[PDB]
């Protein structure tokens, strides 16, 4: 025995409600604080055996990291993500106008609420202003609510090195290239027959297992939770398939309590 | 010749001629899930006998994941009279809203 043939956090890891969450970007280019939080949030749970379980916000790595992770709503670096974090800290923030943690996700997607929509979802529009100030009613204040990390690194590519870090120490965030049929996809083991580039794209990677005979990684996306499966998706595994396994990123938290 | 549309021209009147070309570019970020189309979620001409149109994406230039583009739609016009391009920018398998970025433009003939 070293590891499994088909690995699945959401049901290694039951007591760890956010390894199961979707969250939804929006119209911001921003999946690249999606990614991390999302795997901080699950990492951080596993590793107080869920004994301590937090939808961490990405509003804050959103607003708070300016030019040192890229560009906000224009696009950033996960592994910049992941250092501010490690630096900084994340405060807890939940969905668009779930008025759950410190700072909710304060884009929306498009269809439910009228009335100050507030920023619509119009084209390259600014990130929000970093606004460090807790919703309001939401309890510990803006610097007590942080959970620092304690470092970052990346995984090399390598399938077998991707496995191990997410069977030891949960789900990982990377990236890979997006081509046009990656929108039209809509269940299976992604693999891109056609389309021009559309750019790199930031996600969630949770697991694996082989379906048709071709073997697959588990991921989440940041596209909510009518986009593929649930919010999820499979793209081909063991062929560094459009950038998957090249650009892996990870950390460990400081839980000091 | 080349007509070149931009957003600060949504809801405009542009004359034209049977074929010429239309450059209409606007900002789209494809990684947020978020295209133009028309009515229904694809990028085909409703009418491809009033006009016939293709569209291109033009990523940027930097190494930012989630940075941003811009569509091209080259229409061009196949019949005379007066038509209403409708673009909207939304997520297809979601549908548009009152709260979607629209795009419009009437393409007049002769």
């Amino acid at each position: 025995l070293k590891l499994p043939a088909s690995f699945d956090a959401r049901e290694q890891w039951p007591q760890c409600p956010t390894i199961k969450e979707i969250r939804d970007q929006g119209s911001c280019g921003s999946a690249w604080a999606f990614g991390a939080v999302e795997a901080i949030s699950d990492r951080i749970c596993i590793h107080t055996n869920a004994h301590v379980s937090v939808e961490v916000s990405a509003e804050d790595l959103l607003t708070c990291c300016g030019s040192m992770c890229g560009d906000g709503c224009n696009g950033g670096y996960p592994a910049e993500a992941w250092n501010f974090w490690t630096r900084k800290g994340l405060v807890s923030g939940g969905l668009y106008e779930s008025h759950v943690g410190c700072r909710p996700y304060s884009i929306p997607p498009c269809e439910a609420h009228v009335n100050g929509a507030r920023p619509p979802c119009t084209g390259e529009g600014d990130t929000p202003k970093c606004s460090k100030i807790c919703e309001p009613g939401y309890s510990p204040t803006y610097k007590q609510d942080k959970h620092y990390g304690y470092n970052s690194y990346s995984v090399s590519n390598s399938e077998k090195d991707i496995m191990a870090e997410i069977y030891k120490n949960g789900p990982v965030e990377g990236a890979f290239s997006v081509y046009s049929d990656f929108l039209l996809y809509k269940s299976g083991v992604y693999q891109h027959v056609t389309g021009e580039m559309m750019g790199g794209h930031a996600i969630r990677i949770l697991g694996w297992g082989v379906e048709n005979g071709t073997p697959y990684w588990l991921v989440a996306n940041s596209w909510n939770t009518d986009w593929g499966d649930n919010g999820f998706f499979k793209i081909l595994r063991g062929q560094d398939h459009c950038g998957i396994e090249s650009e892996v990123v990870a950390g460990i938290p400081r839980t000091d309590q | 010749m080349s007509h070149k549309v931009t957003k600060a021209h949504n809801g405009a009147t542009l004359t034209v001629a049977v074929g010429e070309l239309v450059e209409i570019q606007l900002p789209s970020n494809p990684t947020t899930g978020f295209a133009w189309y028309f009515e229904g979620g694809t990028k085909e001409s409703p009418n491809e006998s009033m006009f016939t149109v293709e569209n291109k994406y033009f990523p940027p230039d930097s190494k930012l994941l989630g940075a941003g583009g811009t569509e091209h739609f080259h229409v061009t016009v196949k019949a005379a009279g007066t038509h209403a391009v409708n673009l909207t920018y939304m997520r297809p398998w979601t549908g548009p809203s009152h709260d979607s970025e629209r795009f419009t433009v009437y393409l007049k003939a002769n």
